[PDB]
């Protein structure tokens, strides 16, 4: 039963009023794409049902910030399932090109960010050491077809948000862009480490005698250990 | 009279277990089907090795690393690992000269006095402990400026060491399969 | 002529700023320039030139962006901005400095709270800041100053005097460097108690009645009974002190006595081997203790002296992978260490493997594109072989997954696709300048099928044979690779392949290369062709 | 600002387009706009070594 | 083992694809042919699949010397003071206090070599 | 610029008739390598004297 519509009906049947929307709820899922026209077709197919108010995207100027505001419990599982299934399908079976059908053996895997001012009080874990300062990042692993939806319901039925800022989304965009520009620059300094931007000429004239005396101490230590070892 | 005093303690008398400079590892329970080359192959990737010996018929050997970190990693990782179908129990030991001296001293039961293993004479700046080398340099902190020769002299590590390591790995994977070395 | 324009038309400014711009990573020129720009403003006040103040602010911000781990310059910049009169930007500077350390920095937290006490003037917010700070930096070994600040603030503001007990009780169990001072505070404060009812400040009535056999509501003669309660409480405190003293003394004797440097100095510094060894041992001990907050604190504390060495970044990622099972945490740690470490080779390799593991291949493709663009799309000519080899492996993996196989039996064209074969042959064209010629040949050999070996032979080995490059022709490992490529083919029959080798390959080599090609060729002959060895040695006389 | 512009040697040597900007970003070093030509001339030999 | 793991990692990366890799991934054992050879690089007994009676805890700081270490059974250092203020804190429960001065050593060298 | 407490920017205005003070013009080039015998070991932690017999009798390792 790897069909999102049947799974949605199943979760609607017995998740105790999952259609009710969380007050002040916000979820940000940044994603990347290598083809634009197929992701756009998938996004129109998504928008025809998700409605424009709940779900919105900001193409950064390739990055697509998919943002959920005031999302319903049932709608969250649907959007995450469709989006993660498409993002995985881009590489696994690019020949099927079916959007609302998840082929078997595909395991959902991804990440989504939540505002830091949320309180928690087995398949979805919060991650330590998050680079984004004011956001909490989560990871989804080992998901079949119904296990992911059940875990999402059991997780979002518990967590609760509070008093989100008016323009937190722009802050997230700015901070993500800053961190990835930083890593791009970090890769850009790779070739120039040697004397390119490091003042090696006067570095060496200071660090030469220390290395020389360290070499002398090393050879003395080896001789001393050899004499300690052999009986001779 | 102040209520805070510096702590004072008694020394544990410098045996081979309580010596912080001890680097040698005593491997016990060998199956006698293993030789010095195979034991060196077992205990090489944890660090550089000064000497490896196996007394004839004594079913035990010694591995003298250079770094205390390497010896601790070897003891922590290779414990109960069966060499030649026989499980192996690792513990700290002593050298060969110190072993002979201790044996003659307990035969004569005179003193039973040990001497601490020599230190590295800190500070040393080039070395990074638990590092491997097999065969210009700006002396920047990221790399390893100095290292130990594989048996012993001291050579300045270059950027071609990673190439040489893979080259030798492929060489010994090709030849070792044909059977010129069990190592 | 104003002060700002006089400074900007000074000649020394150009020389200092050019040294800084030419050598961004020395920090000696950075600090010299900053000292000059600050000193050229003799009065620091609210009336000095706004342009000069903006220049000083931008200089400080640029240096703090260049070297993120300078605690003292964060503090100095925040204090200068405080002196200028505004405190909102001082708060912003301190919070940015805290974020640069991932909230775990004892000196920054101490200075921030010392500044915060004078400024916030709101009990709830100040105490919430203290609770937030203690969660991150409370378990530091040298955290005596932070707890002293917290205790003095509680004793100065609170009037109910229950939070003092509730905080000193927690302090009593943390193995700090100065646990003795807090134990003396506890002993004196328990010694100054004067009535039975105040023992309820310590613990609950039921707990006191059940464990210590002390009854708070005991009515009668209460002098000796209160003395008995004090004696029992002091015995319990003595046992707590026994445990904490053992922990602290063990830590100090083994690890903390050997560490001399606890501050980030500069990218040009070298840290001692003994300190590296003790840092590694101390990190292992902390990991064994199994406290997540303490382990994070100790790793972030170890990153200060040897940030640029990458062994601690690798160790932190390995711990987060195999002990906490947090692959996103490992990816973030390696992505952050990419900025700091000066080697970047092992970190890039491990990051590649981790990102492959998390099933995030778009980020992998983007990283491959970035590392190729960093070399102006000429990565095939990099001096360092390891970067090229890792990039080639993972680009080949992505190319196999992206493009359908062009050969039979679903034999994916690994290195035989025109995008990667061009780069491989371009590197092979240098022939003495690079380092990985033999590795490339040996990793190109392994294909083991009729059409694939036909293509590999015709494109690489035949072409080199016709070109007659002496370096490759006299290198016996090349001939070993060619013979091994032919002999392991699963299409040819044994007689066909033996015939092919003996009558085609060996005659193709020149006799003047005998003294160099004989070792590897004889090694192959002894392993696979003992019968043809006579023919080999006869032909090579 | 006035008489101060930000340049980034790493992005300049990487042959990119945004090596100079007036916004204070990460990895940017202040410089005099009168002296930007001499800044370029200072990196001339290293950039020629990279090009060759 | 190191040679085999490295060569197999390279061979897999060169001769496999993402479809095969994803089919080969199973999360029950946390085995992935790309990261697992990197993790098992130098640990022979590396396995992917109460923490006070174990040897690793007993000899944490010093290797070869096993000592029982005193500890508090209900340690509150994990809890923040903000949630500690909720309820009066319980008295400590102790463990291994009589064993702070007795330290034991498995003197294998002397037992099995000198005394043979 | 921070710990000297005389060159600080907040309360330095007071220090700025009445000791080898540390000047603000110090650069990191001075003492390039701190470990060259210049510093001394960290002072051992203090313990309460009335509980000085509580200390373990012998240290684990033999330090000279």
């Amino acid at each position: 039963s790897f069909d999102i519509w049947k799974n949605l009906d199943r979760i609607r049947s017995t998740k105790k009023n999952a259609g009710q929307f969380i007050k002040g709820s916000l979820l940000i899922l940044p994603m990347r794409t290598e083809d634009k026209q197929q992701f756009d077709e998938c996004m129109d197919e998504l928008h025809k049902y998700i409605s424009k108010d709940i779900l919105r995207c900001y193409p950064q100027k390739m990055l697509f910030y998919i943002v959920l505001k005031d999302f319903n419990i049932l709608d969250s599982c649907f959007v995450l399932s469709v989006l993660l299934a498409f993002q995985k399908r881009l590489w696994m079976a690019p020949s099927e090109k079916s959007y609302f059908r998840v082929p078997k053996n595909i395991n959902l895997t991804g990440s989504f960010y939540l505002p830091k001012n949320i309180e928690t009080g087995s398949s979805i874990v919060e991650v330590g050491f998050n680079v984004v300062p004011d956001f909490q990042q989560f990871q989804v692993k080992a998901c079949h077809v119904s296990k992911f939806m059940n875990e999402l319901s059991n997780f979002f039925s518990q967590v609760e948000f509070g008093k989100c800022e008016a323009n937190v989304i722009n802050y997230f965009k700015r901070e993500y862009n800053r961190t990835y520009s930083q890593i791009s620059l970090a890769l850009y300094e790779l070739p120039l480490i040697g004397d390119g931007l490091f003042d090696i000429k006067s570095y060496i004239s200071k660090t030469r005698p220390i290395i020389e005396t360290s070499k002398a101490q090393m050879i003395k230590h080896i001789s001393e250990m050899k004499a300690y070892n052999e009986i001779s | 009279m102040s209520q805070f005093i510096y702590p004072v303690q008694q020394q544990p008398s410098l045996n081979h277990f309580t010596d912080p400079n001890n680097t040698t590892v005593f491997i016990g329970g060998l199956s006698s089907l293993v030789t010095e080359d195979e034991l060196r192959a077992y205990f090489q990737p944890f660090g550089t090795i000064v000497y490896v010996k196996i007394p004839v018929g004594k079913c035990c050997g010694f591995v003298q690393y250079v770094d205390r970190l390497s010896a601790e990693a070897a003891i922590a990782g290779m414990q109960g690992f069966p060499i030649a179908n026989s499980r192996v129990r690792l513990s700290w030991g002593r050298s060969a000269k110190q072993t002979a001296l201790l044996q003659q001293a307990m035969l004569s039961n005179s003193l039973q006095v040990q001497q601490q293993q020599p230190g590295l004479q800190q500070p040393n700046y080039g070395y990074i402990p638990s590092s491997t080398c097999e065969a210009s340099s700006t002396m920047l902190p990221g790399c390893q400026i100095l290292n130990y020769s594989n048996p012993q002299q001291v050579i300045m590590q270059g950027s071609e060491a990673v190439v040489n390591s893979t080259n030798a790995m492929l060489n010994r994977l090709e030849q070792g399969s044909n059977g010129f070395m069990f190592a | 002529m104003d002060k700002y324009t006089a400074l900007i038309h000074d000649e020394n400014f150009s020389t200092l700023t050019l040294n800084v711009s030419r050598y961004p990573k020395s920090l000696a020129y950075w600090e010299k320039l900053l000292n000059y720009i600050v000193k050229a403003s003799a009065p620091i006040c609210k009336s000095t030139e706004p342009q000069l103040l903006k220049l000083i602010r931008c200089t400080y911000s640029s240096m703090l962006n260049e070297f993120p781990y300078l605690e003292n310059y964060y503090i100095d910049f925040a204090l200068l901005e405080y002196k200028l009169g505004n405190v909102s930007m001082s708060h912003k500077i301190f919070q940015r400095g805290l974020q640069a350390f991932n909230q775990r920095s004892l000196l920054l937290w101490t200075s921030y709270l010392k500044f915060c006490n004078n400024v916030i003037s709101h009990q709830k917010q100040l105490f919430k800041k203290y609770e937030t700070a203690e969660e991150y930096v409370g378990l530091h070994f040298f955290s005596g100053e932070f707890w002293d600040l917290y205790l003095e603030q509680i004793s100065s503001r609170c009037t109910s005097s229950k939070k003092y007990w509730n905080v000193l009780r927690k302090i009593l169990e943390i193995p700090l460097h100065s646990f003795s001072k807090f134990y003396a505070l506890w002993l004196q404060r328990i010694d100054d108690i004067m009535d039975l009812k105040q023992l309820s400040q310590l613990t609950s009535k039921d707990e006191l009645l059940k464990k210590l056999k002390i009854d708070i509501n005991y009515s009668g003669r209460k002098g000796p009974y209160l003395q008995d309660a004090k004696k029992k409480l002091k015995k319990i405190t003595k046992e707590m002190y026994m445990v904490v003293q053992y922990q602290v003394l063990e830590i100090y004797s083994i690890f903390e006595s050997k560490i001399y440097i606890n501050y980030y100095t500069s990218p040009e510094t070298l840290v001692s081997s003994d300190e590296i060894e003790t840092w590694i041992k101390y990190l292992d001990y902390t990991i064994t203790l199994q406290t997540d907050s303490l382990t994070h604190l100790n790793f972030q504390r170890a990153l200060l002296p040897l940030a640029h060495y990458d062994l601690v970044w690798i160790k932190y990622s390995k711990w987060l992978i195999n002990s906490k099972n947090d692959l996103l945490g490992a990816k973030n740690v390696l992505l952050m260490g990419l900025k700091f470490s000066l080697k970047k080779t092992e970190i890039i390799k491990l990051l590649y493997s981790v990102i492959c593991k998390l099933n995030e291949y778009v980020l992998l493709r983007n990283l491959l594109e970035k590392i190729e663009s960093s070399y102006s799309d000429n990565v095939e000519n990099v001096d360092d072989f390891e970067i090229f080899w890792d990039y080639l492996q993972f680009k080949t993996f992505c190319q196999n997954s992206l493009y359908s196989s062009r050969y039979s039996d679903s034999q994916s064209n690994g290195l035989l696709n025109k995008e990667l074969f061009d780069k491989v042959w371009k590197r092979l064209s240098c022939k003495e300048k690079k380092s990985g010629q033999e590795i490339l040949l040996n990793n190109l050999v392994q294909f083991y099928s009729k059409d694939t070996v036909e293509f590999v032979e015709k494109n690489i080995f035949q072409k080199i044979i016709e070109f007659g490059w002496e370096y490759y022709l006299q290198n016996g490992m090349f001939w070993n690779c060619y013979c091994r490529l032919i002999y392991f083919d699963t299409s040819r029959s044994y007689l066909d392949k033996r015939q092919y080798i003996v009558r085609k390959i060996w005659p193709q080599i020149d006799k003047k290369f005998a003294q160099s090609v004989l070792p590897s060729l004889t090694e192959f002959c002894e392993s696979y062709f003992p019968e043809e060895m006579d023919t080999l040695e006869e032909m090579f006389t | 600002m006035r008489d101060i512009v930000f340049v980034s040697p790493q992005l300049y040597l990487s042959s990119q387009e945004g090596w100079k900007s007036d916004s204070a970003k990460s990895g940017f070093i202040p410089i005099l706009k009168n002296d930007l030509q001499r800044f370029q001339d200072s990196l001339k030999h290293i950039v020629d070594a990279r090009n060759s | 083992m190191n040679d085999i793991l490295t060569d197999y990692k390279t061979f897999y990366l060169t001769h496999s694809n993402i479809v095969t890799y994803e089919s080969s991934i199973i999360d029950s054992n946390t085995f992935d042919p790309i990261l697992y050879p990197e993790l098992k690089m130098s640990n022979p007994k590396y396995d992917p699949v109460d923490w006070h009676k174990k040897t690793e805890w007993k000899e944490a700081g010093h290797i070869g010397i096993t000592t029982e270490r005193p500890q508090i059974s209900n340690s509150i250092i994990e809890c923040n003071s903000g949630t500690l203020i909720q309820k009066p804190i319980s008295l400590p429960n102790f463990r291994n206090l009589e064993k702070i001065n007795q330290v034991k050593i498995n003197d294998l060298y002397t037992e099995e070599f000198l005394k043979e | 610029k921070v710990f000297v407490d005389a060159n600080r920017f907040d309360i330095g205005d007071l220090v700025k008739r009445a000791q080898t003070s540390r000047s603000r013009d110090e650069t990191c080039e001075s003492n390039p390598f701190p470990r060259l015998n210049n510093p001394k070991k960290l002072e051992p932690p203090k313990i309460l004297s009335q509980w000085s017999n509580t200390i373990p009798k012998t240290s684990i390792f033999y330090s000279v």
